[PDB]
């Protein structure tokens, strides 16, 4: 008779049906994925629309049971995400425009190119073909061609088009009772029904900037010592106290300074750890490259995998007559059904990679067992983070010694940790201050705080003063720097890289204090420990059941974000980097211009 | 590798609702509308009317831990009705002399 049991048997039904639905949604983009053919391109859309539309029917009967009178917690959560109605709460003249412009921005950036200037005829798309040029290009020409042409047709192109994306989703939050569309996502973090673990939308503003505070000392250290370096090539547009161009960042969006560590090797007598090499000479397949990072898993106490994970698995794209995409994805579709569609050679970077790709199968076994409502990651930050702290584990020098990969006799000292912890500085340090930069950005625009003529103006103002990069050509606000980011054009949370450097640091420093590893962080390994993997399968079996911040006291022991242990694992990179900085200048300022002296 | 099929298969059902729990050794077949409220239902799928039955979901790629098992059941009954049924025999070799 109460709201609590016709809300319990919606939901006893409505964990079955969608979860049929939703396995042969992902079915059909499976075989569209691995092949492609006009028969896989119409199931997908057919199956696609199918499940689409079923949520949308039973959200008319989701929002018929009020939550007031609902005392579970188990119960609210999974009618929160039923409560609300997506797309249907715009009108119909907004809702079908909506999926016009980002079927159109995605379009558009799949299609775009730049042709070169020095030959017309030949025109390379951006991905692969601008992507890679860009990343071993040395030329201060060639680089500008690249990066200034590609807003031009894109950016100036792709500005109604953002004009009108913003107009659109602010109109959904407004009718969700949402202050802009960026508390939309925001929402994701938000936490209420637990007395002392609420956690408010708002306060992921403040978490963001309080964070990021603590990592201006260590970012200026870092950014001081790739601006000495690239110095001597360019004196003159390269200020001491200035700030690095825009297109030397090694990439479009200057998202990884990764592809900038083969000029910033601070010793170059001495050897790298490759397992590349190593790797030809054992003649392995991949076959046996999953078959030794499922033995990782093993050790640390977690369920191995099921027969059809080895079997299902797609190791290689048998030319062009069955085409496959190589970008490494784990596909989860259900009923435990687990697939990955990669591309595996042998390389040292997609050994890295298998523990990453199996990092997020494994991670979908210990929650496997919550209703289809109950089965996801705590956040958009946990899906990711999971799969990154097995990778390094398995970068350890102490890890390759145990399989045979690198060899016993291998020195280890201060000179090639120092190497190797300026590797992962690149890719970590460098995305943290860009992904607080853009994501704050985005949410500012959104409120409206920002005027239309403004977007440009303030985006590389306030871009000298978190990364401290300036432009080399001025822009007005006819060009939009976010339109062309992947991310923002197809609508991906794009807060979800900022939260996963802190949350997987956390983990780190947790797992090592409970297998009681000794010294520094960078040189704990996880393997044959199993003390950690029991208390680390508490909470991946949660989900988002229970808040975040309840599941993440059960490991860390803290209620919130940390930086703690982002100064510790990178603690011995940060003495170093202070000793080389005293003979320049330690920070940046906002006033230099490459075209105004 | 008999049940599953490419495609699924929707013959094999299942009843989901029940207003109680099944007395032992007790077999409903009753495909009447399962109600959950006090909304009434006669018969017509709607708010608070649910039908009970559903599918198993039968392909060779789900996992194996819920890959559907065949499960025969024998019940061992003694009544006071007159013992037949018995375990099997041994014959051995005959000798004489």
């Amino acid at each position: 008779s109460t709201i609590e049991e016709q809300a319990k048997t919606f939901l006893d039904k409505f964990n079955h049906e969608a979860e049929d639905l939703f396995y042969q949604s992902s079915l059909a983009s499976w075989n569209y994925n691995t092949n492609i053919t006009e028969e896989n391109v119409q199931n997908m859309n057919n199956a696609g629309d199918k499940w689409s539309a079923f949520l949308k029917e039973q959200s008319t009967l989701a929002q018929m049971y009020p939550l007031q009178e609902i005392q579970n917690l188990t119960v609210k959560l999974q009618l929160q995400a039923l409560q609300q109605n997506g797309s249907s709460v715009l009108s119909e003249d907004k809702s079908k425009r909506l999926n016009t412009i980002l079927n159109t921005m995605s379009t558009i950036y799949s299609t775009g190119k730049v042709c070169n200037p020095d030959n017309p005829q030949e025109c390379l798309l951006l991905e692969p073909g601008l992507n890679e040029i860009m990343a071993n290009s040395l030329d201060y020409n060639e680089r500008l061609w690249a990066w200034e042409s590609w807003r031009s047709e894109v950016g100036k192109q792709l500005r109604p088009l953002y004009e009108e994306y913003v107009v659109l989703k602010n109109e959904m939050a407004r009718a969700n009772h949402y202050e802009d569309y960026g508390d939309y996502w925001r929402g994701d973090y938000e936490v209420n029904g637990v007395d002392g673990y609420d956690y408010s939308r708002g306060q992921l503003i403040e978490d963001v900037e309080h964070t990021f505070e603590e990592i201006k000392p260590l970012y200026e250290h870092l950014h001081a010592y790739v601006r000495a370096k690239l110095m001597n090539a360019y004196p003159s547009y390269i200020s001491p106290i200035g700030c690095l161009p825009a297109h030397l960042l090694g990439d479009m969006w200057g998202r990884f300074w990764t592809n900038l560590y083969s000029l910033t090797v601070p010793f170059g007598q001495k050897p790298n750890i490759d397992v590349t090499d190593a790797m030809v000479d054992q003649a392995w397949d991949a076959q046996r490259i999953f078959k030794e990072a499922e033995k990782f898993f093993v050790s640390v106490g977690l369920p191995n995998m099921t027969q059809g994970f080895w079997e299902n698995s797609m190791l290689t794209d048998p030319g062009n007559v069955q085409k496959a995409v190589c970008h490494p994805t784990a596909w989860d579709l259900g009923k435990g059904d687990f697939r990955i569609l990669m591309c595996t050679k042998v390389t040292m970077d997609d050994f890295l990679t298998a523990h990453h790709e199996m990092g997020h199968i494994q991670y979908d076994m210990a929650y496997a067992a919550q209703p289809f409502l109950l089965r996801n990651g705590a956040n958009e930050g946990f899906h990711e983070a999971v799969g990154e702290i097995m990778s390094l584990s398995a970068a350890t020098p102490k890890h390759l010694k145990s399989i045979g990969l690198l060899s016993p006799d291998f020195q280890e000292d201060n000179e090639t940790e120092i190497n190797f912890l300026l590797k992962q500085a690149l890719t970590i340090v460098g995305t943290l201050p860009f992904t607080y930069m853009l994501e704050k950005w985005r949410w500012m625009v959104f409120k409206g705080e920002i005027p239309k003529d403004q977007w440009m103006k303030k985006w590389w103002e306030m871009k000298r003063e978190i990364v401290g990069v300036v432009e080399p050509v001025p822009h007005d606000e006819t060009y939009c720097d976010p339109a062309s980011l992947f991310h923002v054009s197809n609508d991906y949370s794009f807060i979800r890289y900022y939260t996963r450097t802190l949350y997987q640091f956390q983990f780190q420093e947790a797992l090592c204090q409970a297998a009681k590893h000794e010294g520094p962080l960078h040189k704990c390994d996880i393997s044959n420990s199993t003390e950690a993997g029991q208390k680390l399968f508490n909470m991946l079996r949660l989900g988002k059941s229970e808040p975040w911040t309840l599941a993440l006291e059960n490991v860390v022991g803290a209620k919130n974000m940390n930086v703690r242990p982002l100064l510790n694992y990178f603690e011995p990179l940060f003495t170093w980097l202070k000793d080389q900085n005293k003979n320049s200048f330690v920070g940046w300022s906002t006033d230099w211009s490459p075209y105004a002296d | 590798n008999l049940d599953s099929k490419v495609g699924g298969n929707y013959n094999y059902l299942y009843r989901l609702f029940r207003k109680s729990n099944l007395k032992p050794f007790e077999r409903d077949i009753s495909t009447e509308i399962y109600q959950a409220g006090s909304t009434p239902c006669n018969g017509v799928k709607g708010f608070n009317c649910y039908f009970p039955l559903q599918s198993y979901g039968f392909q060779p790629t789900y996992g194996v831990g819920y890959q559907p098992y065949r499960v025969v059941v024998l019940s061992f009954e003694l009544l006071h009705a007159p013992a037949t049924v018995c375990g099997p025999k041994k014959s051995t070799n005959l000798v004489k002399n």
